[PDB]
């Protein structure tokens, strides 16, 4: 084994000078005994164009919990680099059940593991879908990320990426039914953005009665929406730890129902 | 008619461009508001 | 049953009073009225003048024979006109509602048995018009039929051929075809009317279950499914059954499960016309196209009320709850207009009186727009590890209590399948159900032997003694690995379980201490105090609640350790030696999905587990089989195209043979398959066999047979168009020229051990043909009785494949260890190398062969052969005067043998290449 | 090349497992010869579940299904193990 390691160290320059598929096989044989240079093997595969092999090697390295990076590379940084490589090579890398490369499942696993950048992960998935040409999949991913963002920065980044993609699509189309549907969905998202922001704020801190009052003001003349927002604020906000203006919330609820024109209820 | 149809298509394209510009301005304002809200958070 | 029908029954008395009213003075002989004798007397006497009672009795006898696995298609195929008349009478009785519900259920069961017996020519001919294109002619919308004809040119050609046949037919044949189509339509309408009538009894529920099973069987058979799925989609049978009060009853769990199975079979991801299995991407694309068409129809029809519905995404409208408010916003008239614009039957016939309201239309639209997972997703969602709910399921209890009186919602294996993935999923479901039933039976036996009860302080104790179960404390989790890439569940969750074997017997202690790695065990939390609530008169307890078992979690024991936490290096020395402590520790990997579900739902099953149940080594291999079945179902390509076409039961069944495959071998070296030329001539009758050389004398073994096809000389005859009607196509057998070639076998050395083994068995011509078919590429089936030399023919075919194709790999599959040992002995008797022969199996099995074919035995044989070869190489180097120790290592022996022999062999070949060198030189 | 013996006594899933033991190469399987030697008149595989054996037809084998479908099979007509009386008693079904 020690002589095999010495022979591998001696033939590493020979494998580097040989290049190509022979060097890929030599690197695989070396990683069969010494897999510490798997990052160098992935770099050589990227230099040779083996995106699927590099993705499989990264998945195998992430599956092993005892794997330590030689260059002190973080697991989150490696996952972000793999996501960026998948987004930049969404058409070059073949995705299917035969190769075992599931971009959506891996993105969901990364968002569940890293919920701080889950909105950024959804934005990256939307960018990968845009690079793959699936505009409907990118729009659905953006909608799911907007509806599942508990972070203000991640939601803002996802909304900015979706707005940039929609603006690029509108500029490309202007210079039929699908574009109109995308524009209507973007208009509905812009209309419900205050509601989504209020929901995200209530998820972060439901105790903000001032935020609930701002949401009720943003509801406007829709009386059923206004009534259900007060009932949700009643059921959600604990008065023992509320931080907004709960007494003013009951006050303008009373004002709204008085201007409605009834007294008893 | 091929002349009035072209004028109607041009008017529809101008209305779509104005709507796209208004949507872009609203998206910029919403992005600024979201950045302010993120800074507040 | 047969004995009940043999007795003095009402049907037998009616048949005696009606058909046995002859005035002949028969002798008073006490002859038993056997079912076979009655069937023989009624079948020859069956005719067009027979009453409906005789047809009902024949249908009941056929159903009893099918339930008892007795063939009845040959007796009906003896008289084809009588069988056709009986089938027409049965179809008329099934279409007629004047008969009782039991008679209708019996007729439906007979029709389902006939459909499952479609391999018979008479049954296939009778069921051909029922699943023909006449069902598409009876569609609700003619525009949908026109679009279906325009989409598939083959469907349009079939419809045109059916229309031409109906127009060219007489009154009788056209009336029969219209009667069959109207009988199918009236059966669907009567099923809908019975479902929507309400106040259904047990007979009505049984008839509905039989109809659901018949629909599932029709959807299973693809040639019938290609029209049955379209008919069910046009008639909206699923929305009618969902809104039916019979399926809404709490007691109709089996009916609901059968309806779910029929819906899954109807919504299978496979092409109805082409027969190609659709992937998840194809189903997603079809759902997206349907959603886009619905959005376009909404934008062109009701864009004011359904602006949000037509402006949303595919994922925001595929949910029934998401689309519920959009449908509630629209009115009933708008929904009816949308259904009419989508070629959906929003109105039924007045005879069926099917209620078509706004709720029914909303349910139909929700079912049509619902996204359904593929069969691969359903197979992946199924858990291989059984649980407490999976073992004590209502479907498993119904299958355990099943006796053939009622249908079951389980997959059925037949001659034809919708897809290879569908068949793999059906086999996986059947294996999982069998494993769950076996695990439930083992757990019930262990709980009965343990006899759990409530001790002092409320602690659940065990009164009886069970050998396969042991009381244990709460296990402690040792480690939890991180989740894998793309997998929510963890990679591994290893825990430690403490067991005691002081009170156990020495055999039980030895069996527990010698547990194999990754052995399937169940950690069971059981409390028998709640069974006292069953004594209180509360709710009806289940089998697990009556037995006291509360929860069960599967796990795989990987290693067994002593009381000090050290692994036992020598198990034989530990068993023979005196153990200092009787307490042992076992490391077990828990189910990752079950542990994740328990942690997410905050379930402390591991902190309450009070028993551990093991099983036998042979009976605990269902988990790997289920995993392999799930992997095969999830695999896109599990077999070759020709093998999948042959296994699917579609197309020509002889297409996988060597005569139809394009990769047939022209010349095959039989070597020593034929003992002599006379044996080869007798084994190849009816075929012209001539020698390859010009010598007319017969040649012995070895022989190579080449099947050279004789070229037909196309003479320049005039194209006479007169003699073309009476000239039928003669079935002239293609006499393949069997060219026999003889070659001198190469010598393997002057030693007597170098002589190759030759076959000394004179094979029959059928055995020779089977060996020739097996040697040629393709699919071969050898039907051999006991004592027909099937093992010898298989060994000869394996030897021929090894000799002809050294680069090919042979995979022998056996069912018993004795058969594998006999095959190994036959291969050793033949010219098969022991180094290339290997056996796969458990290492504890005794090897009946003279040589050990296991991995350790093969390694030992290879080491002995290496030592012998090293000694021979050292002797050869000493004889040749080669300096050094050439027999030290195998690589050194090869290098020395090359560097010595290769120049020497080259010099010898150069000396022999000279024309002046004689035999002495 | 894969050759199976007593295919009627083995399940269809167990028979298809040996045909899919190797992964396909370039979208196609490497199997070329598939031989199945058995006797459809022999005993079927044992199934613990009565409903699975009868209603679900889990006891049906791949060789029996291929024989019922109409696949071309070679039938051996020579027996040399038992006595002529026992062979003739066993030749009634064949």
């Amino acid at each position: 084994i020690t002589q095999h390691n010495r022979i591998w160290a001696l033939y590493r320059p020979f494998a580097n000078s040989a290049e190509g598929i022979t060097a890929v096989k030599i690197w695989r044989r070396y990683m069969q005994v010494h897999p510490e240079d798997a990052e160098d093997f992935i770099e050589l595969l990227i230099q040779c164009g083996l995106y699927t092999e590099a993705v499989k090697k990264y998945i195998e390295i992430l599956n092993n919990p005892k794997f330590q990076s030689k260059n002190a590379k973080g697991h989150y940084e490696l996952w972000s680099e793999m996501v960026d490589l998948l987004v930049e090579h969404a058409v070059d890398i073949e995705t299917g059940h035969e190769t075992g490369i599931d971009v959506e499942r891996i993105i969901r696993s990364g968002i569940e593991r890293f919920s701080d950048q889950r909105g950024k992960l959804w934005s990256g998935l939307a960018t990968y879908w845009i690079r793959r040409g699936n505009f409907d999949r990118a729009r659905d991913v953006f909608e799911e990320g907007i509806t599942t963002v508990m972070t203000v920065r991640d939601f803002t980044m996802i909304f900015d990426a979706y707005v940039e993609f929609e603006e690029s699509v509108i500029g490309t189309l202007m210079e039929d039914f699908d574009l109109d549907i995308r524009m209507m969905r973007f208009e509905h998202l812009m209309d419900r953005r205050p509601f989504l922001l209020n929901d995200v704020l209530l998820r972060q801190n439901p105790n903000n009665v001032a935020e609930w009052e701002k949401r009720v003001a943003l509801w406007g003349d829709n009386k059923e929406e206004v009534v259900k927002t007060y009932t949700d604020a009643i059921a959600a906000i604990n008065p023992k730890k509320a931080v907004g203006a709960f007494h003013l919330l009951w006050a303008n609820y009373a004002k709204f129902y008085e201007k409605a024109g009834d007294l008893r209820t | 008619s091929e002349s009035s149809t072209k004028n109607a298509a041009l008017t529809a394209a101008q209305e779509r461009l104005a709507r796209f510009r208004a949507l872009q301005a609203r998206a910029k304002e919403s992005s600024q508001q979201n950045l302010k809200e993120a800074t507040k958070e | 049953t047969l004995e009940d029908l043999e007795g003095e029954n009402q049907f037998t008395n009616l048949a005696r009073q009606h058909w046995l009213n002859v005035p002949q003075q028969a002798a008073k002989i006490k002859v038993k009225t056997d079912v076979l004798k009655r069937e023989l007397y009624l079948w020859p006497g069956y005719g067009e003048d027979s009453s409906n009672y005789h047809v009902l009795l024949i249908i009941l006898i056929v159903n009893a024979k099918r339930r008892e696995r007795v063939s009845t298609w040959d007796i009906f195929a003896d008289r084809p006109a009588d069988f056709s008349d009986l089938f027409r009478r049965a179809l008329s009785m099934t279409l007629d509602s004047s008969l009782s519900w039991t008679i209708r259920t019996h007729v439906l069961l007979f029709i389902i048995h006939a459909f499952q017996s479609l391999d018979y020519a008479i049954v296939r001919k009778e069921c051909a018009p029922l699943v023909s294109i006449s069902i598409w002619h009876n569609l609700s919308t003619e525009e949908k039929r026109e679009a279906l004809l325009d989409s598939n040119p083959h469907l349009r050609k079939a419809w045109r051929a059916a229309t031409k046949r109906f127009e060219s037919a007489d009154d009788a044949t056209k009336a029969r075809l219209r009667f069959d189509r109207a009988w199918l339509y009236s059966l669907v309408l009567d099923f809908l009317t019975l479902l929507y009538s309400g106040n259904a009894k047990q007979e009505h529920v049984l008839y509905c279950e039989r109809f659901v099973e018949f629909l599932t069987d029709l959807q299973s058979q693809l040639p019938t499914r290609r029209y049955v799925n379209t008919l069910l989609q046009d008639l909206h049978v699923l929305p009618a059954l969902s809104l039916s009060p019979i399926y809404n009853d709490e007691g109709n769990g089996l009916l609901r499960e059968l309806c779910n199975l029929f819906t899954h079979y109807t919504y299978f991801a496979v092409d109805d016309q082409s027969g190609v299995q659709l992937s998840r991407e194809q189903a997603y694309d079809r759902h997206c196209a349907i959603l886009a068409k619905l959005q376009r129809i909404a934008m062109k029809h009701f864009k004011e009320k359904l602006t949000v519905l037509a402006l949303s995404n595919y994922g925001s409208i595929d949910k029934r709850s998401e689309l519920e408010p959009l449908l509630q916003a629209l009115t009933d008239d708008e929904l009816v207009q949308l259904s009419n614009l989508m070629n959906i039957r929003t109105s039924y016939p007045d005879a069926a009186r099917i209620p078509v309201d706004r709720k029914f239309i909303v349910e139909v639209l929700l079912t049509t727009f619902e996204r359904r997972k593929t069969f691969q997703d359903a197979a992946q969602a199924l858990s291989v590890l059984p649980t407490e709910e999976t073992l004590f399921d209502i479907s498993l209890k119904r299958t355990d209590q099943y006796d053939g009186s009622r249908p079951l919602a389980l997959p059925k294996l037949n001659l034809q399948y919708l897809s290879v993935g569908d068949f793999l999923w059906r086999s996986f479901v059947l294996y999982r159900c069998e494993s769950f039933y076996a695990i439930r039976q083992d757990l019930e036996d262990a709980l009965i032997r343990l006899k759990p009860e409530v001790r002092r302080g409320g602690v659940t104790g065990f009164a009886g003694f069970s050998k396969m179960a042991l009381p244990i404390s709460k296990p402690v989790i040792l480690d939890v690995m991180p989740p894998q890439v793309g997998d929510d569940k963890p990679s591994c969750v290893k825990a430690e379980v403490t067991i005691d074997l002081r009170r156990l017997t020495p055999q039980i202690r030895r069996d527990w201490e010698s547990l194999r790695p990754d052995d399937v065990v169940f950690l069971l939390a059981v409390d028998a105090s709640r069974q006292k609530q069953s004594a209180n008169g509360g709710a009806v307890l289940s089998e697990a609640e009556r037995l006291g078992l509360v929860h069960v979690r599967a796990a795989e024991i990987i290693q067994v350790l002593d009381d000090k936490g050290k692994a036992i290096r020598d198990p034989q020395a530990y068993f023979d030696g005196h153990t200092r402590s009787d307490i042992r520790k076992i490391q077990l990997r828990l189910d990752a999905t079950s542990y994740k579900a328990d942690t997410e739902a905050n379930r402390n099953v591991y902190e309450d587990i009070n028993l551990i149940v093991r099983r036998s080594s042979r009976e605990n291999n269902f988990k790997p089989v289920l995993e392999s079945i799930q992997d095969l179902t999830l695999s896109e390509v599990p077999l070759a195209s020709w093998l999948h076409e042959v296994f699917l039961g579609y197309g020509d069944p002889a297409g996988a043979t060597f005569k139809q495959l394009p990769n047939r071998l022209k010349k095959i070296n039989f070597r020593d398959t034929f003992l002599d030329w006379q044996h080869l001539v007798e084994s190849f009758p009816g075929k012209i066999i001539e020698p390859s050389d010009d010598v007319s004398s017969s040649f012995g073994p070895p022989y190579v047979l080449e099947s050279v096809e004789k070229q037909v000389e196309e003479h320049p005859s005039k194209p006479s168009k007169k003699r073309r009607r009476d000239v039928e196509p003669a079935l002239m057998s293609k006499v393949e020229t069997l060219k026999v070639s003889t070659y001198k076998p190469p010598n393997n050395g002057p030693y007597p051990v170098d002589a190759p083994k030759l076959n000394k068995i004179r094979f029959t011509p059928t055995q020779i043909d089977a060996i020739y078919s097996g040697t040629q590429p393709g699919l071969t089936i050898i039907v051999g009785p006991p004592g027909t030399g099937k093992t010898d023919v298989a060994v000869q075919i394996i030897s021929n494949i090894y000799h002809n194709f050294p680069e090919q790999k042979t995979l022998l599959v056996a069912h018993s260890n004795q058969a594998l040992n006999q095959l190994f002995a036959k291969i050793v008797a033949l010219d098969i190398d022991e180094r290339h022969l290997l056996r796969l199996g458990h290492g504890e099995e005794e090897l009946e062969t003279e040589g050990s074919f296991s991995k350790h035995g093969r390694v030992e044989s290879f080491l002995d052969n290496r030592q012998r070869f090293l000694y021979e190489v050292s002797r050869l180097a000493a004889s040749m005067g080669a300096p050094g120790a050439h027999g030290n290592s195998a690589e050194t022996a090869g290098y020395f043998n090359k560097v010595y022999v290769e120049p020497a062999w080259a010099k010898f070949n150069d000396i022999i290449q000279r024309e002046d060198v004689g035999p002495e030189d | 090349n894969v050759i199976m013996e007593e295919a009627a006594q083995i399940t269809e899933i167990e028979n298809f497992i040996p045909l899919a033991l190797q992964k396909p190469k370039n979208g196609q399987m490497a199997l070329q010869r598939v031989v199945l030697c058995g006797d459809h008149y022999q005993n079927s595989p044992v199934i613990q579940g009565l409903a699975f054996r009868h209603y679900a037809n889990l006891e049906q084998s791949l060789f029996s299904r291929l024989v019922r479908l109409g696949v071309p099979t070679i039938n051996l007509d020579q027996q040399g193990r038992a006595r002529p009386s026992i062979s003739n008693l066993y030749r009634w079904r064949y």
